[PDB]
C-alpha cells in the first residue's frame, strides 16, 4: 500500500521499528480556527444527541453505512440508548460530535466522534481522546470525505488542550501499536448456522448443540449485579488489576460508573462477593447487535474488562458464558488481549475473521503483544 | 473504528 494521507500526519510509517517513547510533534501553540473546508454542497455540524431525533439520524446513518464484516452480511445495530453510553462519558463535548451534513438536504451524511480518556502507555499517562463511528454514506464515499474528517476532529480537539488519540481499525494503517484478534462463543448455536454466523463443523446439528451447552446458572459463590455501593471497590479492582498492562484507561469513580453500571441491553457487570462480604472479582460484557442483510438480529454480548484476585478468570469467564446465555444472547464474543488468551481455547471460543489494530496518533513507542493490550473501546 | 468479526 501507499498511505497518501498518513505520511502527512505525525505517525511513524509501517516499515519503522520504534525504540522511543515520546510525542511526534510538540504541542501547537497556536491552532487553526476555521474548520476544513468540505467539498461544495455539505456542511459541518455538532450533533447534541440530547435531540432524540438528532440521535435518531446518528443511529440511521450508523446502522445503514457503518462497519460489515468481510463478507456484507451483519452490520452493526447500534442502539440510541447505547450510543448515549458511547458518546456521553464524564468529559464529553458536542463540538466533539463532528457530523457532515447536505447543505440543502441538511440529510446527515457523515459522522466522527471523540470523546477524553487518561491514556496510560507504558511508563507515561497522557490526556487522550478516543476516537470512534468514523461513518460516511456509501453515496458519498466518492468525494473524500474521510481524510477531512479525521482534520476536523483533530482541529477540534487541539483546540482544547489535547494533541494525543487512541483509536482501532480493521485495516492495517502506519503504524499499530498493537494487532489483537477476535475469537466468538457459540451460546446459541442453532441461529449462527441459520444465518451463516458460522458453519457445520463432520458434526451434526445435535453434536454441535450439546458441545456448547451451558449450565443454567452460574458456579460462582457471591455472583450478583453490580449495584451503587460497588462503585468504589469496582473502580479499586480495576486500577490494580490494570497496572500490569501497558496500554490501559485510567478511570475516575466518576468514569468507573459510567462504563460499568448495569444498563439494560448496554452494559452488564456482575461483582463477585464472598463470605466475608468483599468484591474480590467483577465480569463486564456489552451489548451490540447485527442486522442480518437477508434472512433480522443476531445478539451479540462483546467481552468488557473482568477482573480477578479470588476467583480463576476461567471460572468468571464460564458465568460470563452462562449469564449472556441466559440473557438471551447468540454469540459471546471476545478480543485475545489482556490475559484472554488463557480462556478463550479451554471456554470453546473459535478465532474469528480479522484483527483489531490499536493506533496511537502523535505517540511514538514501541509495539507491544495483544497480551499486553488492556483497553476495550465500543 | 471497531470491526465486524465472523467465524472463521
Ligand atoms: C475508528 O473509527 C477510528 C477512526 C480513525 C481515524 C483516526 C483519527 C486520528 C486522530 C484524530 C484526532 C486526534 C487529535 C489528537
Ligand atoms: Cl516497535
Amino acid at each position: 500500500r501507499s498511505y497518501q494521507f498518513w505520511d502527512t500526519q505525525p505517525v511513524p510509517k509501517l516499515g519503522e521499528v520504534v525504540n522511543t517513547h515520546g510525542p511526534v510533534e510538540p504541542d501547537k501553540d497556536n491552532i487553526r480556527q476555521e474548520p476544513y473546508t468540505l467539498p461544495q454542497g455539505f456542511t459541518w455540524d455538532a450533533l447534541d444527541l440530547g435531540d432524540r431525533g438528532v440521535l435518531k439520524e446518528l443511529y440511521t446513518l450508523l446502522n445503514e453505512n457503518y462497519v460489515e464484516d468481510d463478507d456484507n452480511m451483519f452490520r452493526f445495530d447500534y442502539s440510541p440508548e447505547f450510543l448515549l453510553w458511547a458518546l456521553r462519558p464524564p468529559g464529553w463535548l458536542p463540538q466533539w460530535h463532528c457530523g457532515v451534513r447536505v447543505v440543502s438536504s441538511r440529510k446527515l451524511v457523515g459522522f466522527i466522534s471523540a470523546i477524553p480518556a487518561n491514556i496510560h502507555i507504558y511508563d507515561t499517562e497522557k490526556k487522550m481522546v478516543e476516537i470512534n463511528f468514523l461513518c460516511v454514506h456509501k453515496k458519498l464515499r466518492s468525494k473524500r470525505v474521510a481524510p477531512v474528517l479525521i482534520r476536523e476532529i483533530t482541529r477540534r480537539v487541539h483546540l482544547e488542550g489535547i494533541f494525543q488519540a487512541v483509536y482501532t481499525a480493521g485495516v492495517v494503517l502506519p503504524k499499530p501499536v498493537g494487532t489483537c484478534r477476535y475469537w466468538h462463543r457459540s451460546l446459541n448455536p442453532r441461529k449462527l448456522i441459520e444465518v451463516k454466523f458460522s458453519h457445520l463443523s463432520n458434526m451434526t446439528m445435535q453434536r454441535t448443540m450439546k458441545l456448547y451447552r451451558l449450565p443454567e446458572t452460574p458456579k460462582t459463590a457471591g455472583l450478583r449485579p453490580m449495584e451503587t455501593k460497588d462503585i468504589p471497590v469496582v473502580h479499586q479492582l480495576l486500577t490494580r488489576y490494570l497496572k500490569q498492562f501497558h496500554l490501559t484507561p485510567v478511570m475516575s469513580q466518576e468514569e468507573v460508573e459510567h462504563w460499568f453500571y448495569p444498563q439494560e441491553n448496554i452494559i452488564d457487570t456482575f461483582v463477585v462477593e464472598n463470605a466475608n462480604g468483599e468484591v474480590t472479582d467483577f465480569l463486564s460484557f456489552y451489548t451490540l447487535p447485527s442486522t442480518i442483510m437477508n434472512h433480522k438480529s443476531l445478539k451479540a454480548a462483546y467481552s468488557f474488562y473482568n477482573v480477578h484476585t479470588q476467583t480463576p478468570l476461567l471460572d468468571l469467564m464460564s458465568d460470563a458464558l452462562v449469564l449472556a446465555k441466559m440473557k438471551g444472547f447468540d454469540v459471546f464474543n471476545a478480543l485475545d488481549l489482556m490475559e484472554n488468551k488463557t480462556f478463550l481455547e479451554k471456554l470453546k471460543f473459535g478465532i474469528g475473521d480479522g484483527n483489531l489494530q490499536y493506533y496511537l496518533y502523535n505517540w511514538k513507542c514501541p509495539s507491544m503483544g495483544a497480551e499486553k493490550v488492556g483497553l476495550v473501546l465500543q | 473504528g471497531k470491526s465486524n468479526s465472523k467465524l472463521k
